[PDB]
């Protein structure tokens, strides 16, 4: 609402990066979080077996 | 309280240098833009010079340029103006002023305006006054009032003052700005009115001084025949 | 305005409770240079500071 395109656009640019770089960054700790709850359940299905 | 006490002025022989000094106290020297200007005698008023606190920016007058240094000082807080190859033309009462069109562009106009020197170029020397009465004619009878008044004649320089009768009469006393002659020395005139027929009764005394010199002189008038 | 400071003690004039139409200034020409940094010289209506 204050930047014409042309200026905005690297400003934008930048937020883009470091919110799409905090988001991989939450994804990646998500998978590997995943990883460990799923040998958890593997494990509970295990034992109620 | 804003005060540029100015000093330095006096008698010097065309050709000659004279330095004037004009002191500040009541707010800040080093802050300020100080200017001279000088009148010459019955004349309208003539910019001189004025510098801007730097010791290399300093801007004279077409008439003064090249004769005329300015300068300046810490410190005490004063101010100089250098005098060389002074000429007949050059007489006249050197004011130093203020300004600060440094910052404030509102207040451009000279705020004080000091009391201002004397400064006269002349090959003349200084002497002391010659006084005589102005007598009247006796048998004067256009009115009841005559006129009276001593002469006081080639002193130099200014300034004087006129009393009567030590103070006791001091109705009508009338003093004439001082005038220059052919003669190079000044001259002036102190006059009173008076009723006509006190001149044979009461005693007329007028008393003169005159500071440069401490010269008091008092002198009677009475009618002829 | 008719006089301007000196640089070295440039002049500094408030401004609040007022409207500031900067579509008129801009749209002018007169100017020589006209740098915005912060925001857009366009847009600039639409703002409140």
């Amino acid at each position: 609402s204050r930047l014409d395109p042309p200026e905005a656009e690297v400003q934008i640019d930048r937020l883009i990066t470091g919110r799409l770089q905090s988001l991989q960054t939450y994804v990646t700790q998500q998978l590997i979080r995943a990883a460990e709850i799923r040998a958890s359940a593997n494990l509970a299905a295990t034992k109620m077996s | 309280e804003v005060q540029l006490v100015e000093s330095g002025g006096g008698l010097v022989q065309p050709g000659g240098s004279l330095r004037l000094s004009c002191a500040a106290s009541g707010f800040t020297f080093s802050s300020y833009a100080m200017h001279w200007v000088r009148q010459a005698p019955g004349k309208g008023l003539e910019w001189v010079s004025a510098i801007w606190g730097s010791g290399s920016n300093t801007y004279y007058a077409d008439s003064v340029k090249g004769r005329f240094t300015i300068s300046r000082d810490n410190s005490k807080n004063t101010l100089y103006l250098q005098m060389n190859s002074l000429r007949a033309e050059d007489t006249a009462v050197y004011y130093c002023a203020r300004g600060r069109d440094l910052a404030a562009f509102t207040k451009t106009a000279f705020d004080v305006w000091g009391q201002g020197t004397l400064v006269t170029v002349s090959s003349a020397s200084t002497k002391g006054p010659s006084v005589f009465p102005l007598a009247p004619s006796s048998k004067s009878t256009s009115g009841g009032t005559a006129a009276l008044g001593c002469l006081v004649k080639d002193y130099f320089p200014e300034p004087v003052t006129v009393s009567w009768n030590s103070g006791a009469l001091t109705s009508g006393v009338h003093t004439f700005p001082a005038v220059l002659q052919s003669s190079g020395l000044y001259s002036l005139s102190s006059v009173v009115t008076v009723p006509s027929s006190s001149l044979g009764t009461q005693t007329y005394i007028c008393n003169v001084n005159h500071k440069p010199s401490n010269t008091k002189v008092d002198k009677r008038v009475e009618p002829k025949s | 305005a008719t006089r301007f400071a000196s640089v070295y003690a440039w002049n500094r004039k408030r401004i609040s409770n007022c409207v500031a139409d900067y579509s008129v200034l801009y749209n002018s020409a007169s100017f020589s240079t006209f740098k915005c940094y912060g925001v857009s010289p366009t847009k600039l209506n639409d703002l409140c500071f």
